[PDB]
RNA sequence: ACCAUAGUAGGCCUAAAAGCAGCCAUCAAUUGAGAAAGCGUUAAAGCUCAACAAAUUCACCAACAUAAUCCCAAAAACUAAU
């Protein structure tokens, strides 16, 4: 009856929202496709969220094919960072260099969009620094003792700056 | 190419178009052709097959469309327009079947 | 009628003139297919399967396509693209490998086209191809 | 002049286009640097709804008009070319360019009121009751006001409204 | 159908027709876009 | 196909703070007490103060004379606060906030027995006067489509314009009159007092050349 | 300059111009340039 | 999961080439300066590709008025 | 008329905010298509707009019910009018 994008855990699939809801409602097996899903994805010790296309038939029954995990969540763990910035560009989140957003072109590139796509590296290369500069995640050439003396001090402003943060939330959760 | 994706084209058995690329007359065939090759009215029925025929001799174009009336439609396109074409498709095309 | 309001060349027209010039000058095999409208995933697929043969494709719009090709040499194709069209550009050409992924679709056309110089109708395609 | 014929045999139908002769613009134009149809024949602001002869040109064998960037007239003077044919129709002038329907010609009607220089559609315009004094008078439309540029042999502008 | 003294089109798919020396707005999709200018 | 244009850019486009329409007083500050005489001939004739534009560049032009009370106020104010992108456009009064005590009587009074009380405040408008001064980074459209709304509600005839429209319809007023075919001008004819026919004019007229007739303004005139 | 035309199925009998004077090239040649044409030809290719 | 890396944590957690392992266009493209108008030659496809944007932009801002 | 595929459910707050309660960036694939101008959803999915290609007559604004005994000259678009 159509297609389903379900972004979904490494090995999380669990019978109820999201996935009750959606297939639920397109009258498919839940537990026979977390059963699938689990399957394929439970040799993923990585622990990443996948992005994937569930193909749901007329006669109800499905077909299932995962891609490559979200760029949102390869350059969370390239920054070591959790969440995203609350305002991008004005503050930053996490620091990359060249060789993370290479590693993670170069593992997005058998992704089913960019598969059929015979674009280079240095394409989805742009796209993933693209991706970046929303996630309020910075690039630099060559970072690296100065990525430390940065991660040192860096890190401390986002404690300063995510505490602060908190307790100004802290007191807009109470003004409120 | 919307005309012929409302009006359910499942009726039809097989649709050929036989024209001649480098005569100057063959544009309209060639309109035609790409208005019922197009997604909506290929989906429409899978039981369908569109065949071009390409010759540089044949200096004739035409189309000719079966369809399970038993019926055989065949329609000279020279001096015809593509929307003549397409209205006439549809006119003769949908009122049997 | 007033007097003649001369039109002047963009970067966008100067930049298509170029490339296109460079398009007939690399390639070898140059086949005009009519374009014709196909699912995205399909034409992906079609993208992808010419990418395995490595033949790449081209599309160009007729308005400074028309006149560049009347005044080339290879102005016997004008006649081609009067209606939708999609330029199949190959580098070091295999013909009978474009024929095999055209013959699964019986509703996409190959007109015409230019095979080292030799200017063809669909049946000098085939020609070309069993040899 | 393209005609496109349909054949019906045995469970095949035939369409196919056919071209007939086309008359052609007669040889010798008074004002040859002339854009426009009209005015190349001198004809600007001469032509009314009386004049067939020139209508009859631009129409369908069914009556209608032709389109303009076919004919090639200046969008003026396509208006009111326009207007004319339509005057000249309800005026009962082309008696031979209505489409032609073998049953209809028998049931007669009351016998067709004689009219002429009508702007509006008779189907269209309600009687009007109420007239109204000397200061507010409702006045009825006569010809139309496209034409008011035609050339006046008396002096006196045309009278658009009694 | 509303008498109105400014005809205006409340979608894309109502259309202008000039009927009886009147303009009018029908639509398919909505009739409540129905319109009669006055 | 079709060839592109370059689009206009604003980068000389400062905003300023507040770029929302400041609220204004139902009643001055400080009441007039004494009732004036009502000048009806400050509505009369062409406009001198506010025909120009100075920060913005689009604008409500009066093309009538009029009154606006604080009734007209509100309703511009609200219309054009919740029309705009306060980020990317900013308005202007171009007019002060109604001044002038206007009176009335119980209805049912006799006539006589004194002046009456006052009842509100307005402002006079002079046609040919900027109401609401805009500007930003916005296009003339944008601006345009929803100011013709407000525009529309005032009491005086009234459009939006940009300043490339305005000195478009100036030169095209005076365009006008050096073309004009007729050797008869109101003008030329009042000056010079031809057929006596001072008797019949207003003094005014020798400066409102048959342009302006009471407060209202017809463009057309030459 | 143009190109070629495109003749095809049809009726074609038409074999090129160069074809035709390259065999009334080789045909007007003896044996001993026809042996050093072969040889010529066998190291090329 | 989560991650601290340091120096040594960063390198560690990562294979991470040398630098002459590492292409040539990696080095070129900008990291933080989005390209303007003004700064693109309008003989270059990008250029037209940005204008095209504006265009879209500018479009999208003069649709703001729709009835429909 | 025509057509709609890519990172990607962009980052956040929220039970959920998947172009489209809100706040911030507004980059990037493909000849070409906005981190989206309207509809739509609980969040989607789904319809359209702008984009390619296809073409190209012209297209900015303008329209507004009514009274009381019975409508109220008759009529009329050209033979020459400062
Ligand atoms: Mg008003
Ligand atoms: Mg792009
Ligand atoms: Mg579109
Ligand atoms: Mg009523
Ligand atoms: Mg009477
Ligand atoms: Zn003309
Ligand atoms: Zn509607």
């Amino acid at each position: 009856s159509g297609m389903i994008r379900a972004i979904v855990r490494a090995g999380q699939a669990r019978p109820g929202p999201p996935l009750g809801p959606i297939l639920g409602q397109r009258g498919v097996s839940i537990n026979q496709f977390c059963k699938e899903f689990n399957e394929k994805t439970k040799d993923i010790k990585e622990g990443i969220p996948l992005p994937t296309k569930i193909f749901v038939k007329p006669d109800r029954t499905f077909e299932i094919k995962i891609g490559q995990p979200t760029v949102s969540y390869f350059l969370k763990a390239a920054a070591g960072i959790e969440k995203g910035a609350r305002h991008t560009g004005k503050e930053v989140a996490g620091l990359v260099t060249l060789k993370h957003v290479y590693e993670i072109a170069r593992v997005k590139a058998q992704d089913d969009a960019f598969a059929l796509q015979d674009v280079p590296l240095s394409s989805v290369v742009r796209s993933i620094i693209g991706s970046a500069r929303s996630l309020g995640i910075r690039v630099v050439k060559d970072l690296s003792s100065e990525e430390l003396a940065a991660f040192q001090k860096e890190r401390a402003l986002f404690l300063a700056a995510q505490r602060e943060a908190d307790l100004a939330a802290q007191a807009e959760a109470a003004k409120k | 190419a919307a005309a012929l994706a409302r009006l359910g084209l499942r009726a039809v058995k097989q649709v050929r178009v036989q024209f001649c690329p480098f005569e100057k007359n063959v544009e309209s065939t060639r309109t035609f052709l790409q208005a019922v090759s197009s997604e909506k009215v290929r989906c429409t029925n899978l039981n369908c097959s569109v065949i071009a025929d390409v010759r540089h001799d044949g200096s004739e174009p035409c189309v000719d469309v079966l369809f399970g009336d038993g019926h055989r439609l065949i329609m000279r396109g020279a001096h015809l327009t593509a929307q003549e074409m397409l209205t006439a498709f549809a006119s003769h095309i949908q009122a049997r079947g | 009628p007033p007097p003649t309001p001369p039109q002047e060349e963009t970067g966008l027209v100067r930049l298509l003139r170029r490339e296109i010039a460079a398009v007939f000058r690399d390639n070898r095999m140059i086949a005009v297919c009519q374009h014709v409208a196909l699912s995205a995933e399909d034409k992906l697929l079609l993208r992808h399967q010419l990418r395995k043969h490595k033949i790449l494709m081209k599309i160009f719009p007729n308005q400074v396509l028309k006149p560049f090709l009347e005044e080339s040499k290879y102005q016997n194709l004008l006649p081609l693209f009067v209606g939708h069209n999609l330029l199949l550009v190959s580098e070091e050409p295999k013909v009978k490998e474009m024929v095999r992924i055209l013959k699964g679709i019986p509703f996409l056309p190959l007109l015409g086209g230019c095979i080292d110089d030799t200017i063809l109708s669909r049946q000098g395609f085939i020609n070309y191809s069993k040899l | 002049f393209r005609e496109v014929v349909e054949i019906l045999d045995g469970k095949t139908t035939i369409i196919e286009g056919r071209i007939t002769e086309t008359p052609q613009e007669s040889p010798n134009p008074p004002n040859p640097t002339g854009q426009c149809p009209i005015c190349r024949w001198n004809l600007k602001h001469k032509y009314n709804y009386e004049d067939v002869l020139l209508l009859s040109q631009f129409i369908r064998p069914h009556g209608g008009m032709l389109p303009r960037r076919i004919t090639g007239l200046c969008q003026e003077e396509h208006l009111k070319i326009e207007e004319c044919v339509k005057m000249a129709h309800r005026a009962g002038l082309l008696p031979n360019h209505r489409p032609k329907l073998p049953e209809g010609f028998v049931p007669k009607s009351k016998p067709r009121l004689n009219r002429y220089l009508t702007r509006w559609s008779p189907r269209s315009v309600k009687p009007i009751y109420n007239k109204g004094h000397r200061w507010n008078k409702v006045r009825m439309p006569v010809g139309s006001p496209l034409l008011k540029d035609n050339v006046s042999y008396s002096g006196r502008p045309l009278l658009l409204y009694h | 159908f509303k008498t109105k003294g400014v005809l205006k089109k409340r979608c894309r798919d109502c259309y202008l027709v000039k009927r009886r020396g009147r303009w009018f707005i029908y639509c398919k999709t909505n009739p409540k876009h129905k319109q009669r200018q006055m | 196909f079709k060839t592109l244009l370059p689009v206009p850019t604003f980068e000389d486009v400062a905003i300023p703070e507040k770029p929302k329409l400041r609220f204004v007083e139902r009643v001055p500050l400080v009441p007039k007490v004494r009732r004036e005489r009502k000048n009806l001939s400050d509505i009369r004739g062409p406009s001198t103060e506010a025909t120009e534009f100075t920060e913005g560049r689009f604008a409500i032009l009066a093309l009538g004379g009029g009154y606006l009370h604080w009734g007209h106020f509100e309703m511009m104010r609200l219309t054009i606060n919740r029309s705009m992108d306060p980020k990317n456009m900013f308005a202007l009064w171009r007019v002060p906030a109604p001044f002038k005590p206007i009176t009335r009587k119980g209805m049912g009074q006799r006539m006589g027995g004194g002046k009456g009380a006052i009842d509100h405040y307005v402002t006079p408008v002079k046609a040919g006067r900027l109401i609401v001064e805009m500007g930003g980074r916005c296009e003339f459209k944008e601006v345009q489509g929803f100011l013709d709304l407000v525009a529309h509600k005032l009491p005086f005839p009234a459009k939006a314009v940009s300043r490339e429209t305005l000195e478009k319809m100036r030169k095209d007023q005076e365009e006008r009159e050096r073309n004009n075919q007729n050797p008869w001008t109101f003008e030329r004819i009042a000056t010079a007092n031809m057929l006596g026919i001072r008797k019949v004019l207003s003094p005014y007229d020798l400066t409102h050349k048959g342009r302006y007739w009471g407060k209202f303004y017809t463009p057309e005139r030459v | 300059e143009a190109l070629a035309g495109a003749p095809l199925d049809n009726a074609p009998k038409e074999y090129p111009p160069k074809i035709q004077q390259l065999v009334q090239d080789i045909a007007s040649l003896t044996l001993l340039e026809i042996s050093d044409l072969n040889e010529l030809l066998k190291k090329t290719l | 999961h989560a991650m601290g890396v340091n120096i040594y944590k960063e390198g560690q957690d990562v294979v991470l080439k040398p630098d002459s392992e590492y292409p040539e266009w990696l080095f070129e493209m900008n990291v933080g300066p989005p390209k303007k108008l003004e700064e693109l030659d309008p003989e270059t496809r990008e250029y037209w590709r940005l204008l095209r944007k504006h265009n879209i932009w500018r479009h999208n801002r003069l649709s703001k008025n729709r009835k429909f």
